[PDB]
C-alpha cells in the first residue's frame, strides 16, 4: 500500500519468462500468448450416449 | 465540532467536485463542521481505491 507504489524490475522477466513457455501437459499443448491466455489448445467434444 | 469524513472524486470530476463544495457552503451550520480531505484517483483502479 506504500504510495507511490514502486514495482521490481525482475517481475518483468518473470513474466515473460512465464509467459513463453510451452510444455506438454495433462490440458493438453500448453502455451500462452502475450496477454497470457491460452493459445493452440485442443477441446474435445464429446457426448454421452447408450454405452 | 470538526467531522473528518473522507471523499474520493474520480480524475476529470469536476462539476461534482463543485456542486459537493457549493453543498458544503450552503448547508454548514454553526453547531459542527464537516472537515473533508479530497483525492483524486483513477476509479476503475481497484489498487487506486484500495489505497
Ligand atoms: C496456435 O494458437 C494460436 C492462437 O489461436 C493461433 O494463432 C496459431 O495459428 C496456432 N498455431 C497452430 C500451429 O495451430
Amino acid at each position: 500500500l506504500a504510495n507511490p507504489a514502486v514495482p521490481w524490475g525482475q517481475g518483468v522477466e518473470i513474466e515473460r519468462a512465464l509467459k513463453q513457455v510451452q510444455v506438454e501437459g495433462l490440458s493438453g499443448n500448453i502455451k500462452f500468448d502475450q496477454n497470457g491466455k491460452r493459445i493452440n489448445y485442443t477441446i474435445n467434444i464429446m457426448e454421452l450416449k447408450t454405452n | 465540532n470538526s467531522i473528518q469524513i473522507g471523499g474520493l472524486f474520480p480524475r476529470g470530476a469536476d462539476q461534482e467536485y463543485s456542486a459537493f463544495r457549493v453543498g458544503m457552503v450552503q448547508f454548514s451550520t454553526s453547531e459542527f463542521r464537516l472537515t473533508p480531505h479530497i483525492d483524486n484517483l483513477e476509479v476503475a483502479n481497484s489498487f487506486a481505491v484500495t489505497n
